[PDB]
């Protein structure tokens, strides 16, 4: 709704699609929006205009600000810590550790045209530290090794 | 289980307790699974039973954990098991 | 061939707990509790609300493990312990006993809602039917609930939510025998509570009678008995089994004034109940009790909609009560909280270099 | 004037300007604000002071910050919606798409320096959506060759 | 305090830290957010609830968000103006202008264990336009160089 | 190796200035001076304090040096010019006079506080001990100050903030026997200055006298003696030398009057001092004189809290006054204003490639 910000609002409306859908959705956005096909409309408060009535678009005029100051700084947080596992500024990272089929034993098409985002992120929930892990330790040794030439 | 002996003609105290130290939703029931007692919160309800009467609990003990069935008049035939419903502990004791 | 990608922006929520907000139509200048309340406890309404459909989600919801249900309660509480305050007050501490003025005030339930702070958002279930407690396959996400009016009252919940289509029996477990039925009607029964003014007798001054529909009565609890033949296909509504007199009769609170109604002419036109208003009073609040002021002199009534029933059944459904969280569970089991974690991960046919 | 954000009206006094000398003022600008040179000075409002004036400042104030709130988010999302050319995270992105002679038979000494920006993306203009289509592709063919080794 | 904004806020409490545990703090705090370990709170005004008392959270509701979103303004801002000395899009940036030992003659060691940002950013800070002067000619020569291949 | 690495994030400040402004408990509808003042120069005060303590870092703070002083400065003259208008000013400009109406205003000072704009902090000293410079061992980092109530005194500071756990000695340099010394008090003593109303009397009218406890001030003097004689080891408070009356007596304003006392009975129970109530005024303003209405019938008193002295020393130590900028420097003595420079360089074991 209101509270998670542009960056998740724009993304969340995939909840109910299939994670390959959900890439090429993103991708045509944005190739209309680069184009200047489609504009991006506003959903914000008009502010008060009336003294007699402005606490009701003070307290929301206020309130719908910092959800979206909120939800900025959580983004450019997020594209910074990243940089520990080698993805900081990035939306898709592709790394070097190997996917184990302990994790999931299914193809990559089975993944990404026969389920959602929501259920993948259940499938593999209890790998997600081990994985978290070995994303660290990977950029470790490339940085290690870069270093040596 | 545990089991409580009376003189017959008088009265027991059975007991049913939570580790929360709170008050919370708490039924007894008899071996056909007839509910005697239990609450709603802070009130106390009957259960529609023979020991629908004759009953009674301990309301300022509730918010100690503590959510006893005390049966009064006593009779023999009164000598069934009981049920505790607190949380999942699905405890049982035996009234003589 | 399949090396670990990492992707944000991920679309996936997990459920989540935070210090949830209220808003409300608050006005500031009538006097009223509700209304000199929640100018200080609660903001104005959404001015803008969202009601995102988010496509084929299904979701996975259980109105009695709520915890917006929690949040509920701990406002009203503090709405009455801040308002209808009793003379006399008997916590049991050995008790603890203190004593307060008691203006009497005005008291009419405003409906009141809750919001998400930033970085949440609340998903609510759209289905027509919902049992309460499993998948449910039509989910939009809102930032403010409905608006639930903080009636506190037992066997009939007045000034609810209606079903819309169809009459909903909802129960943690329907066949254990111990948890509350809560039965939402499709539609709503006027009942119209009144103590004229022509009570001035005294040992009269407590004494009121509420008038119910014969033909919107039978055609109600038809259709309830329809839906429970469906559970209880083999079997063919009775007189409480007693307790503290807040559970055996409705009870409910209007004009400031506790109310006590028999119920056995609607469980066994113009069906009346005796009703008896009370000054000594169980609390909802916690374990104690509460004297509150004598009537007031003039004439009080209140019109009230039937929304839905508190069922019990033993090991013949019976009207039930208390437990108030209950009543603020019927109003509030589509809807629950949640935050998003946009970090995830996929393999796929990359590599880096 | 206000509505548009720090990040094009820092770029819009070189409107009037060449292509050339905005990339320079662009560059000098920076190189003082790095070195601690200049400062940056702020144009934002007070906030309201006295309660019965307040409507002026509440609802200026906020329709302040929202314009640069918005400003951000149109920012971040250009910043990754590149993706697709290969030029995210990035003001200056150069590629591998050679130039037409067809869409504009200039050099670039004569673009860049008898020209100013309004007048470059107009001439141009009805190449545009050729060019964004080719960008896009280039891209996907990058791609394609890297993941082959 | 407030003013700074988060990006400065969260690196400010290591102003009595040395350089060295600085970067390791900053690398557990992004280690436990990215995997879901610790959560931010928040640290934002309510709003103002009653009207008669409303001066007392618009006032600093407002200057509240004018502090965190001129925050993101300068970090922003600064992520790109260091693309000069080719650190666009960092918090670390690794470079090719070797050090003068006449800037500083100390080891690595002595320098990020024994001493805290605030001191080495003294002992230091005579030359600190000579540095800026030269990483801008690296870059340069950096570029100029790529693009003879 | 050793290769230059630039880092963005560095947790550096470096003193600053700029347009701090200020925030009070205004309330715009008591008429008095400073409640009529501060509702349109002053914003409401800070809902939310951090105080963040930066860990172990240490800060040259020097309070003869600071420009916090300054801008609290040209607030309060704006303040005074603004409020307490003379009848008669002369400004020497040949001069220049010029009469203004004078109806008598109440005045009561009220604490105000100076906050941070967008891109700044204060950073404040904690340490028990703190002379006024030097580095100080305990910094923590607040948007806004402390808040300093604009008292303008001389030899005496009255309502200031307190040293608690020792009289404290502050100056620029304690030997050079030119500058003010600053003594913070850690304890309050209580002044009781009243005009009776049975003053009725002219030429009286403009008598009142100013009641000191003995034991407290026989106590509080001989713990300064203490301190002194740490600094002075070889000497064992006299008669001020003369000059303006605003120095050579104690001097406040209270109830938009002028008190003049003499304190030859405290530098030499309820020891009293001889005041008088003047309507020619050395400004402090800047150099002028200022005449003033004559004085209101009826009690005037105020019961104030001396928390700091004004002393000098010659090549014994008098009771001093006048630049009203050191009496604020002995409240802002613990705050500066810092930017933060995130940008920095060092050397590192990496290069690029
Ligand atoms: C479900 O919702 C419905 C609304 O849709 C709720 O129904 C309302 O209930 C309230 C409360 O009973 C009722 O309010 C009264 O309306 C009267 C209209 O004339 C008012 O006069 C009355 O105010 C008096 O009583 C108050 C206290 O009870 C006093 O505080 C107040 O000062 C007034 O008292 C003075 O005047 C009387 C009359 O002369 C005299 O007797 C007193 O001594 C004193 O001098 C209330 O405002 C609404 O009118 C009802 N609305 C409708 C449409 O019918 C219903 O209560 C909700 N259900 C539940 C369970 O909450
Ligand atoms: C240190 O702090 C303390 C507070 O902790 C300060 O002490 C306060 O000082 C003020 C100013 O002297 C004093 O305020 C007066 O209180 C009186 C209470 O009865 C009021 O009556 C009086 O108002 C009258 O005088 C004003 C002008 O002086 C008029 O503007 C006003 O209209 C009133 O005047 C009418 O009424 C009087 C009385 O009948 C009559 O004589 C007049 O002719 C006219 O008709 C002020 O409000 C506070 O009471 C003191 N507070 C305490 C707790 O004692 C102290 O001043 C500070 N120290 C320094 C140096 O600033
Ligand atoms: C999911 O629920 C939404 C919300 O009730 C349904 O959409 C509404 O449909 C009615 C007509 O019946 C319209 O008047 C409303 O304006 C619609 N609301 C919104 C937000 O779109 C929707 O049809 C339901 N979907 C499914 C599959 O059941
Ligand atoms: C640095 O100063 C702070 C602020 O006074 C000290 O922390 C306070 O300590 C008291 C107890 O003496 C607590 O009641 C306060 O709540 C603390 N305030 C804060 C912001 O934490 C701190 O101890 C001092 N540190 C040193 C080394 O002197
Ligand atoms: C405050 C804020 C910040 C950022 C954003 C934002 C908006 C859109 C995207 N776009 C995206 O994720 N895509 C997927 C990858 C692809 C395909 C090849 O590149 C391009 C499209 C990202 C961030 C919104 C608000
Ligand atoms: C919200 C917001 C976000 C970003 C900005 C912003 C400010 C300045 C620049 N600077 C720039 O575009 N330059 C041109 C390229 C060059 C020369 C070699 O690198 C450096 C200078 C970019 C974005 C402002 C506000
Ligand atoms: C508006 C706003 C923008 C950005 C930020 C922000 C938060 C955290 C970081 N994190 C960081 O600097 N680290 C150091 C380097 C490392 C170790 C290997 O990578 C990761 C951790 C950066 C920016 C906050 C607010
Ligand atoms: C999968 O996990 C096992 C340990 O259970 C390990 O031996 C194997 O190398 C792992 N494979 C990948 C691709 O990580
Ligand atoms: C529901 O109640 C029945 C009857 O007592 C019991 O057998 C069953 O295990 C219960 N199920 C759950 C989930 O509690
Ligand atoms: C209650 O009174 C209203 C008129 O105010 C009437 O329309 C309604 O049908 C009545 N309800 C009952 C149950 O009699
Ligand atoms: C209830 O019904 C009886 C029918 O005899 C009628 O006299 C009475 O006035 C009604 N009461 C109300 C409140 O409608
Ligand atoms: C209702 O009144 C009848 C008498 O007519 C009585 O037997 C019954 O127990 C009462 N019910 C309640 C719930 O008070
Ligand atoms: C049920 O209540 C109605 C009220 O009209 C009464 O006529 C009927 O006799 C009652 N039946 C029983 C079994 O109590
Ligand atoms: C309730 O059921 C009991 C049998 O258990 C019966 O005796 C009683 O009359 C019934 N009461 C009502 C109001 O239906
Ligand atoms: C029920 O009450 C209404 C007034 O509220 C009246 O018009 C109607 O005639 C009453 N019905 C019966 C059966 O008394
Ligand atoms: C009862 O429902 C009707 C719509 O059928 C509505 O007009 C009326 O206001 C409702 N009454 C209450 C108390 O909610
Ligand atoms: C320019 O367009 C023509 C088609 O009109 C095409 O054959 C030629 O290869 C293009 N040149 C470049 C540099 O794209
Ligand atoms: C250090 O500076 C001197 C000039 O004083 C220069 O000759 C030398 O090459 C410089 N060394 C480095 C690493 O920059
Ligand atoms: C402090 O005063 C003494 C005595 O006059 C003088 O010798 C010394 O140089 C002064 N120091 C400073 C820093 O002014
Ligand atoms: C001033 O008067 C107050 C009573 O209002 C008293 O407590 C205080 O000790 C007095 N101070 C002096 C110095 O006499
Ligand atoms: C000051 O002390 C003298 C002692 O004789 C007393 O008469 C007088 O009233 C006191 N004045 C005040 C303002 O307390
Ligand atoms: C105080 O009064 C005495 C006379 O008792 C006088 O000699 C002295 O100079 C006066 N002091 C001041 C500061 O006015
Ligand atoms: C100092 O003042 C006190 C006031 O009580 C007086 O008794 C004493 O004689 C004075 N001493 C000198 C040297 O003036
Ligand atoms: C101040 O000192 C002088 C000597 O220089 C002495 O004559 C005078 O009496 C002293 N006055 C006081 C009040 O101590
Ligand atoms: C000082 O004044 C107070 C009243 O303010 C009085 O009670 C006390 O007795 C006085 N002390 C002396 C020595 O006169
Ligand atoms: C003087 O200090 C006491 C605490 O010891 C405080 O209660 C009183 O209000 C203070 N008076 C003034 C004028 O600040």
């Amino acid at each position: 709704a209101v509270g998670l910000g542009a960056f998740i609002l724009g993304f969340l409306g995939a909840a109910g699609s299939t994670m390959g859908a959900a890439s090429m959705a993103l991708t045509v956005q944005a190739r209309l929006l680069l184009s200047g096909i489609v504009q991006q409309q506003n959903n914000l408060l008009r502010a008060p205009e009336a003294q007699q009535h402005m606490l009701q678009l003070t307290v929301w005029g206020i309130k719908q600000l910092q959800a979206r100051v909120l939800a900025v700084e959580r983004y450019l947080r997020d594209q910074q810590l990243l940089g520990i596992w080698g993805c900081s500024g990035k939306i898709i990272c592709c790394t070097n550790v190997p996917w184990n089929d302990s994790w999931s034993n299914k193809t990559i098409n089975e993944i990404w045209d026969n389920m959602t985002w929501m259920q993948w992120e259940k499938e593999i929930d209890n790998y997600t530290q081990h994985i978290y892990t070995l994303l660290e330790v990977s950029q470790i040794q490339q940085e290690k090794n870069e270093q040596e030439l | 289980k545990k089991v409580v002996l009376g003189k017959k003609g008088d009265t027991v105290e059975l007991t049913c307790t939570a580790s929360q130290k709170k008050s919370i939703q708490f039924h007894w029931k008899n071996s056909n699974q007839i509910k005697i007692l239990g609450n709603q919160g802070s009130f106390l309800t009957k259960g529609p039973s023979k020991l629908n009467d004759r009953a009674d609990s301990r309301r300022s003990l509730w918010d100690q954990g503590n959510f006893p069935l005390i049966i009064k008049n006593l009779k023999i035939e009164d000598s069934d098991t009981y049920i505790c419903e607190v949380e999942d502990q699905k405890e049982e004791v035996q009234l003589l | 061939k399949k090396w670990v990608t990492v992707y944000y922006g991920v679309p996936v929520w997990k459920e989540a707990t935070t210090t949830l907000f209220c808003a409300s139509d608050a006005k500031a200048y009538d006097t009223e509790v509700h209304n000199v309340w929640a100018t200080h406890a609660c903001v104005p309404t959404d001015p803008n609300p969202q009601e995102i459909v988010l496509g084929n989600v299904t979701e996975n919801f259980n109105m009695w493990k709520n915890n917006m249900v929690e949040q509920m309660h701990e406002d009203i509480i503090s709405l009455w312990d801040q308002s209808l305050k009793p003379c006399v007050k008997l916590t049991p501490l050995n008790t603890s006993v203190i004593t307060q003025a008691c203006p009497k005030v005005s008291f009419e339930p405003i409906p009141i809602h809750y919001c998400a702070p930033a970085g949440f958002a609340i998903l609510k279930c759209n289905s027509k039917t919902f049992n309460g407690s499993g998948p449910c396959t039509n989910v939009s996400t809102v930032q403010c609930t409905h608006g639930i009016r903080p009636v506190v009252s037992t066997q009939l919940l007045l000034n609810g939510s209606l079903a819309e289509e169809e009459i909903v029996i909802r129960s943690e477990n329907i066949t254990d025998n111990a948890k509350t039925i809560i039965v939402q009607l499709n539609e709503a029964v006027e009942i119209n509570c009144t103590r004229p003014n022509n009570n001035t007798r005294k040992s009269n001054i407590r004494q009121a009678h509420c008038n119910i529909s014969k033909a919107r009565w039978n055609e109600t609890l038809g259709q309830i008995v329809a839906k429970l033949e469906e559970q209880f296909p083999n079997k063919t509504f009775n007189h409480s089994s007693g307790g503290d007199p807040e559970i055996v009769t409705h009870s409910f609170n209007c004009g400031g004034e506790f109310f006590y109604c028999n119920t056995t002419p609607l469980f066994n036109q113009n069906i009346t109940l005796q009703c008896r208003i009370k000054q000594i009073i169980n609390m909802w609040q916690g374990v104690g009790k509460a004297m509150y002021a004598p009537p007031i002199r003039g004439q009080i009534r209140c019109s009230s909609n039937i929304t839905g029933l508190l069922l019990t059944r033993d090991g013949t459904f019976r009207p039930g009560g208390g437990n108030m969280r209950d009543n603020w569970r019927s109003e509030l089991y589509k809807y629950k909280v949640v935050k998003i974690e946009p970090l995830g991960i996929a393999p796929t046919a990359c590599k880096r270099r």
